[PDB]
């Protein structure tokens, strides 16, 4: 936001904010999608007591 | 990291330019300052000068200061030293050195070049003479045998020579270029083999006389009067 | 003229990537292991 002599007045950058965001995705991936997959477990409920 | 390749004749008439270049592999030229250094065989080594392998200032020993002109190159990777009105005493090995940046500091020619034989033509340059030595009994240890190869008559020097192309390397030793009366230079590369192989092979001693471009994979041979 | 003084940090002309948090890759100059996956192979 400046204030000039001409009036009042804002701009935005990328430059910086592209930089910002990207890290964000970044570590938006780093923890979405990647998963483990576990395909036989050991039961997890019992309905008798052994 | 970095290594360099130093190129250049081995020989040049007296009173005539000296051209050298070296090489840099690994690293940016662009990032470091680079000097030449001076050595005769066995008597003391001296600085050159050097240049700014960035920008091309450059300084030079006040001795070869006019004496001396060493160049660069962005382009190529390279870097050049232009010795003009050389003596006969200027004989001598090169280098290519890496400097540090600061124009007073410490730590100067951390890297070397692998180092460039450069003698005045003198005489006429001419082809090695490659004599083959026949192992005899009086040449023969327990253990070994003496196979010799002489490299007489050539000029200039050196002449770097190969044993079955570097197949052999135990006991071999290449004894140092020889100033005969000839007023031409000469030597051998000794091998040493064991004793239980003589009369089986024929063994092979290979010439490398790099600016005649001269392969003498000439064997070694027992003949009768 | 006029003196000038400008400060910096050394590299090196060969470094290796790391895995960080802040960005998955970077380059760092010197680097080590902290997996050993190889074996003398015998007891
Ligand atoms: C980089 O830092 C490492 C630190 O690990 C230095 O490596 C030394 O040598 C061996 C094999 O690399 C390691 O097992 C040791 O931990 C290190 N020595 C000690 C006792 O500290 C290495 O010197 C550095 N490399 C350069 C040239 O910067
Ligand atoms: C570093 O080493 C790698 C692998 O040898 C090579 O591809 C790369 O060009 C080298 N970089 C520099 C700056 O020497």
């Amino acid at each position: 936001r400046h204030q000039n002599s001409e009036g009042r007045g804002q701009a935005a950058d990328l430059k910086s904010t592209q930089a910002a965001i990207d890290q964000i995705n970044g570590k938006l991936n780093r923890l979405i999608g990647k998963t483990n997959e576990k395909f036989h477990q050991i039961e997890k409920e019992f309905s008798e007591v052994e | 990291q970095v290594q360099l390749q130093e190129s250049g004749p081995g020989l040049v008439k007296p009173s005539e330019t000296l051209s050298l270049t070296c090489a840099v592999s690994g690293g940016t030229f662009s990032a470091y300052y680079w000097g030449w250094i001076r050595q005769p065989p066995g008597k003391g080594l001296e600085w050159i000068g050097s240049i700014s392998g960035g920008s091309g200032s450059t300084d030079y020993s006040p001795s070869l200061k006019s004496r001396a002109t060493i160049s660069r190159d962005t382009s190529k990777n390279q870097f050049s030293l232009k010795l003009t009105s050389v003596t006969a005493a200027d004989t001598a090995v090169y280098y290519c050195v890496r400097k540090y940046w600061g124009d007073y500091y410490a730590n100067w020619f951390d890297v070397w070049g692998p180092g460039v034989l450069v003698t005045v033509s003198s005489a006429s340059t001419k082809g090695p003479s490659v004599f083959p030595l026949a192992p005899c009994s009086r040449s023969t240890s327990e253990s070994t045998a003496a196979l010799g190869c002489l490299v007489k008559d050539y000029f200039p020097e050196p002449v770097t020579v190969s044993w079955n192309s570097g197949s052999l390397t135990s006991g071999v030793h290449t004894f140092p270029a020889v100033l005969q009366s000839s007023g031409l230079y000469s030597l051998s590369s000794v091998v040493t083999v064991p004793s239980s192989s003589l009369g089986t092979q024929t063994y092979v001693c290979n010439v490398n006389h790099k600016p005649s471009n001269t392969k003498v994979d000439k064997r070694v041979e027992i003949k009768t009067c | 003229s006029t003196a000038t003084l400008c400060l910096g940090h050394h590299a090196v002309p060969n470094g290796t990537i790391v895995k960080t948090i802040t960005n998955d890759q970077i380059e760092v100059t010197n680097a080590t292991e902290l997996v050993q996956n190889s074996s003398i192979g015998e007891i």
